[PDB]
Formats: C-alpha cells, sequence, structure tokens
C-alpha cells in the first residue's frame, strides 16, 4: 500500500537486461532513474527513495 | 475474460491510502 521505490542508471547492460527480462520493472523504474551515480547516490542518501541497484 | 473489468475496477477504486491498521 505505501508506495515502494527503486531505481538504476539509464541506457545500462542493467536496464536493457531488465526491459528484456522483466518488462513491468522497467516501465515502472522509469520514473525512479537517476542522473548519475553520485547523484542516484543522492536520491538514496538523502532520502525520497528507498532501494538502489547498480553493478 | 480480457481483464477490462480487473483494469475498470482498478481505475475506479482508487487504493490510494489506506491499510490494516491493527
Amino acid at each position: 500500500s505505501p508506495a515502494f521505490r527503486f531505481g538504476t542508471v539509464p541506457n545500462g547492460s542493467t536496464e536493457r537486461n531488465i526491459r528484456n527480462n522483466y518488462l513491468e520493472m522497467h516501465s515502472y523504474m522509469v520514473k525512479f532513474n537517476q542522473r548519475s551515480v553520485q547523484d542516484a547516490l543522492l536520491s538514496l542518501k538523502s532520502g525520497k527513495l528507498d532501494a538502489f541497484i547498480y553493478d | 475474460e480480457n481483464g477490462f473489468m480487473e483494469e475498470l475496477d482498478k481505475t475506479w477504486v482508487r487504493y490510494q491510502e489506506c491499510d490494516s491498521r491493527s
């Protein structure tokens, strides 16, 4: 019921793989996609995002 | 069969804010 949150960097092998196997995850996570790893880290670190996914 | 109803209930039942309280 509460909205959960997870995202990853776009144009990645991770994102392409995701789109290949799991569509819904990709289509949902596009909103949670982040500019850069330092910035993705900004979304995790300062709050406003729960989980981060990366290499 | 096509899930037309499921999507219509999904539209008109908002589900936004609530939970099992206890």
